RNA sequence: AAAUCCGCCUCCCAACAAGCUCUGCGUGGUGGGGAAGCCCGGGUGACAACCCCCCGAAGCCAGGGAGCCAAGAAAAGCCUCUAAGCACAACCUGCGGGAACCCGUACCGCAAACCGACACAGGUGGGCGGGUGCAAGAGCACUCAGGCGCGCGGGAGA
RNA sequence: CGAAUGCCGGCAUGAGUAACGAUAAAGAGGGUGAGAAUCCCUCUCGCCGUAAGCCCAAGGGUUCCUACGCAAUGGUCGUCAGCGUAGGGUUAGGCGGGACCUAAGGUGAAGCCGAAAGGCGUAGCCGAAGGGCAGCCGGUUAAUAUUCCGGCCCUUCCCGCA
RNA sequence: AGCCGGUAGCGGGCGUGGAUCCCUGGAUGUCCGAAUGGGGGAACCCGGCCGGCGGGAACGCCGGUCACCGCGCUUUUUGCGCGGGGGGAACCUGGGGAACUGAAACAUCUCAGUACCCAGAGGAGAGGAAAGAGAAAUCGACUCCCUGAGUAGCGGCGAGCGAAAGGGGACCAGCCUAAACCGUCCGGCUUGUCCGGGCGGGGUCGUGGGGCCCUCGGACACCGAAUCCCCAGCCUAGCCGAAGCUGUUGGGAAGCAGCGCCAGAGAGGGUGAAAGCCCCGUAGGCGAAAGGUGGGGGGAUAGGUGAGGGUACCCGAGUACCCCGUGGUUCGUGGAGCCAUGGGGGAAUCUGGGCGGACCACCGCCUAAGGCUAAGUACUCCGGGUGACCGAUAGCGCACCAGUA
């Protein structure tokens, strides 16, 4: 899709950038200030997953924290028929 | 006229769609030679240009009526 | 209904038209989006002739403003049509 | 992929060509045109003649040629080669008959019709642009054709 | 509401003032007409002529031709007009473009990427004043002609035969 | 009882065998536009296929059909099938997300999650049956109003920002599932009491509930939709609807005068000027074959309900939980919990888990990681009503052929 999680959802998502100068009041630090607080996104560690399944070869692009839902899904095996499209049912399709 | 069109409309229902094609082929003729006339030079008292137009659309809906459930 | 009796809509009625009577040359008013093959069987079955060669035209209405409204005349398509020699369209000879 | 084609090597003949093709110009059956002046755009001049020289292109033959370095589009039309398929098809050549649609076509177009609010001394790309003289020429001066005297005038003469 | 260089509108002042848009230039006779320096005709004079002439393209879109017209538009006048009303007028197998080709570029299945909108992208497709392709001379109309006609001359398709 | 629109005229026609006109449905509906056969400089250009038409093979016309995507079927889609494209005044949720400005400068802060961009939904959308609140052995889904309250707090503790519980009200209903065990169909196979995906059963709860056994006798009596069905009612045209004449002035009466009358109607508008009784209305009553509605009345349908004992089978995963980075909440790092979440690590199934504002115990409240749910609420392109709302420089930009010239 776009730096998304075929498999978690998980998308990029925004966060702010915050500088602060001072020493933490909890230290004897009169105050934590803020110079700055700006826009920036956070992305999701996207990564490749390139399994051989049964026909020809599958490539994710997974968050690496749901790495082993796509060897899960690898379990799954019946209908040993068409092109590399067969992601259509490893997915939702299964989990649904 | 609305006394023989009320006829004239009863009538041409139940009436094959190949001669209601058929009528029709000729109102337009009819028709055609009519604008003829009329534009030549008042050789019409017209007033005909417009029920004959209404004839020929009265025919087309009952070639239509029938091609609508079973032909 | 797609007759013939719709293609042709009026006789062309001028001066220039007249003088082509002399040969084959008869010039109607068409429907504007009609096609010179389709002229050609128009005339062939209207007025039970043979025709041998039609030129056409467009012909763009006029801009007339009756008292400050002003609005275009609707565009027409005219065409004439050559009569195999010795045919003669009769109904169109009046005058 | 496959080709009898293309490419690469080898003998052979040919040859600073011819021939085979292809353009351009000239001639060509024939068809047009055809002044001045004269009488009201039009008659007649007329059965007009229609020929000989000379200058001569930047244009044509054109993919011509020589030099040069900065090293100078693509694709189809076209020829050929074969694969599937099919060889009673299909293609080529020649003669015949039939078929050949849509759109533009008015007029302005260095300007009063385009861009400049104006009938605005501005701006707007391509071709023709005749004659005489002046070294030449698209220069300059006059002038063919054709086009115009710039849509306020009349005087006065500080 | 008198003031905001207020806002919209109407009318003054300047003032019968400056200007009437190239210093290429006019004169006269005759005619039409309510009315003429300005419209038509003739003759004489001046001006452009690698042009101020002629032919295409773009752009403009009926301004073209004819009849009838002068309120207004025209820097005056107008009987004239590019103006008002109305009628007419553009004819193509061969000219231009399309049922041809590709160029930059655009778009874009495969594919890649991007919070979304979207961005890229080999092929393919779109794209022309470049490639390809068969018409030359005359006559005719108030106004169209390589277009209608005259003569000579070619191109494609389809179907036949050899 | 007149009609052939604004609109007369010429030139013709129709209507008590019910025209014009108004309501409902139906038919025709060129081209463009999501535009969808293919192109394209919107409204133009060029095709494939099946049928038709012309003399009809070339040319042309006509009717039909052919975009792409998703999804379910199936033989890997060679096909079929339903669905999706786009528009919409404002309202709605989500995804993004400013600045001037305020702070009498400015950077945290503010303006503000505003303006705006994008995606989606609909007549509403969101939200919604508690891992909730928070001190009363206490409330009970959500949305909205009023109050709580400018309180609690937040804050260069600056300017400023600002809750919730509770209480009063509007409306008011809660329901499916995954999992254990049972059946099964096909599968794969290192054939098995195995795994597994598709379906059917079952089962859905926090005083904990369910499963499988064990005993009990449990019952269809009762319950009953938000789904379908009929109906009243409503919308889309209409209809009936009391009661005055005369005389004067006056161009003209409704004025003035004489004598009357109706009133479930004395709201208003019109009529040559000022009318309850002249016309159009008004009070009061009527009216649907057809299309839409039907939230109310009726009916069916799904669906739903036992007790006790034992067993410990199941009770939603890269989730809870913890740490780093942040958002949300009144919370600006603060003693900073709670709800979200990008990164890392990473559980358990009742003796399990989250919460009661760090953390520990105690005492309590709740059942996370699956899903739907009317009504009360928002808006006003549209129709109608009402006005101490304007009256042509006003009122919408437009009272007039204006988003026009
Ligand atoms: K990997
Ligand atoms: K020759
Ligand atoms: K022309
Ligand atoms: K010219
Ligand atoms: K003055
Ligand atoms: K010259
Ligand atoms: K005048
Ligand atoms: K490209
Ligand atoms: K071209
Ligand atoms: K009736
Ligand atoms: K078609
Ligand atoms: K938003
Ligand atoms: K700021
Ligand atoms: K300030
Ligand atoms: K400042
Ligand atoms: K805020
Ligand atoms: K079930
Ligand atoms: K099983
Ligand atoms: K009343
Ligand atoms: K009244
Ligand atoms: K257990
Ligand atoms: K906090
Ligand atoms: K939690
Ligand atoms: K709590
Ligand atoms: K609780
Ligand atoms: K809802
Ligand atoms: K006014
Ligand atoms: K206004
Ligand atoms: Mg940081
Ligand atoms: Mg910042
Ligand atoms: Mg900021
Ligand atoms: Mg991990
Ligand atoms: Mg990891
Ligand atoms: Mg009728
Ligand atoms: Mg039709
Ligand atoms: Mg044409
Ligand atoms: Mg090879
Ligand atoms: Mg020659
Ligand atoms: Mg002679
Ligand atoms: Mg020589
Ligand atoms: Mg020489
Ligand atoms: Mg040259
Ligand atoms: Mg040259
Ligand atoms: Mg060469
Ligand atoms: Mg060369
Ligand atoms: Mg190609
Ligand atoms: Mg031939
Ligand atoms: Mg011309
Ligand atoms: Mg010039
Ligand atoms: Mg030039
Ligand atoms: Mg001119
Ligand atoms: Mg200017
Ligand atoms: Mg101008
Ligand atoms: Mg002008
Ligand atoms: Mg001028
Ligand atoms: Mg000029
Ligand atoms: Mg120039
Ligand atoms: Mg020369
Ligand atoms: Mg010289
Ligand atoms: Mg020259
Ligand atoms: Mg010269
Ligand atoms: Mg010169
Ligand atoms: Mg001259
Ligand atoms: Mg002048
Ligand atoms: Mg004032
Ligand atoms: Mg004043
Ligand atoms: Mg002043
Ligand atoms: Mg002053
Ligand atoms: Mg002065
Ligand atoms: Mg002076
Ligand atoms: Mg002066
Ligand atoms: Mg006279
Ligand atoms: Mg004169
Ligand atoms: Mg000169
Ligand atoms: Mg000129
Ligand atoms: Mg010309
Ligand atoms: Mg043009
Ligand atoms: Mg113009
Ligand atoms: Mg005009
Ligand atoms: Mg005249
Ligand atoms: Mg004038
Ligand atoms: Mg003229
Ligand atoms: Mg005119
Ligand atoms: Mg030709
Ligand atoms: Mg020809
Ligand atoms: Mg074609
Ligand atoms: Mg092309
Ligand atoms: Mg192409
Ligand atoms: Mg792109
Ligand atoms: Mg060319
Ligand atoms: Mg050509
Ligand atoms: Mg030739
Ligand atoms: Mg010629
Ligand atoms: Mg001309
Ligand atoms: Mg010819
Ligand atoms: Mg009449
Ligand atoms: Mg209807
Ligand atoms: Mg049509
Ligand atoms: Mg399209
Ligand atoms: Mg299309
Ligand atoms: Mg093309
Ligand atoms: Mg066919
Ligand atoms: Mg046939
Ligand atoms: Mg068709
Ligand atoms: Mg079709
Ligand atoms: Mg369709
Ligand atoms: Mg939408
Ligand atoms: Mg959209
Ligand atoms: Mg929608
Ligand atoms: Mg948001
Ligand atoms: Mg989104
Ligand atoms: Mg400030
Ligand atoms: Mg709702
Ligand atoms: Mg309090
Ligand atoms: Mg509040
Ligand atoms: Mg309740
Ligand atoms: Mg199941
Ligand atoms: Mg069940
Ligand atoms: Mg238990
Ligand atoms: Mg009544
Ligand atoms: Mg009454
Ligand atoms: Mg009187
Ligand atoms: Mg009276
Ligand atoms: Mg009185
Ligand atoms: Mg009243
Ligand atoms: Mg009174
Ligand atoms: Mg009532
Ligand atoms: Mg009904
Ligand atoms: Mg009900
Ligand atoms: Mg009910
Ligand atoms: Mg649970
Ligand atoms: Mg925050
Ligand atoms: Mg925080
Ligand atoms: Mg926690
Ligand atoms: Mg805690
Ligand atoms: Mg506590
Ligand atoms: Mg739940
Ligand atoms: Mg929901
Ligand atoms: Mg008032
Ligand atoms: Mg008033
Ligand atoms: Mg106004
Ligand atoms: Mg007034
Ligand atoms: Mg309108």
């Amino acid at each position: 899709m776009s730096k998304v999680c075929e498999i978690s959802g998980k998308r990029p998502i925004v966060a702010n950038s915050i500088q602060r100068r001072g020493k933490a009041k909890r230290e004897g630090g009169v105050g934590k200030k803020t110079t700055g607080i700006s826009k920036r996104r956070q992305y999701p560690n996207l990564q490749k997953v390139r399994v051989r399944v049964a026909g020809q070869e599958i490539t994710f692009r997974v968050a690496a924290s749901h790495i082993p839902k796509v060897y899960e899904l690898v379990e799954r095996a019946k209908g040993l028929k068409l092109e590399g499209l067969s992601p259509k049912e490893i997915k939702k399709e299964l989990l649904k | 006229k609305l006394s023989e069109v009320r006829k004239q409309l009863e009538e041409a229902r139940k009436l094959s769609p190949v001669e209601l094609e058929k009528l029709v082929r000729e109102k337009k003729r009819e028709l055609m030679e009519l604008r003829f006339q009329a534009s030549i030079g008042q050789l019409s008292q017209n007033h005909k240009i417009r029920d004959l137009k209404r004839q020929i659309a009265r025919l087309l809906t009952v070639l239509n009526e029938k091609r609508r459930q079973n032909a | 209904m797609k007759t013939a009796y719709d293609v042709i809509l009026a006789p062309v009625l001028s001066e220039k038209a007249y003088a082509g009577f002399a040969e084959g040359k008869y010039t109607f008013w068409v429907h504007p989006k009609a096609t010179k093959t389709e002229i050609k069987n128009a005339v062939e079955t209207a007025f039970k002739v043979k025709v041998v060669k039609v030129n056409t035209l467009h012909v763009r209405g006029k801009k007339k403003r009756l008292g400050r409204y002003l609005g275009k005349r609707p565009d027409r398509k005219k065409a004439i049509v050559q009569v195999a020699p010795g045919q003669k369209i009769e109904a169109l000879e009046g005058l």
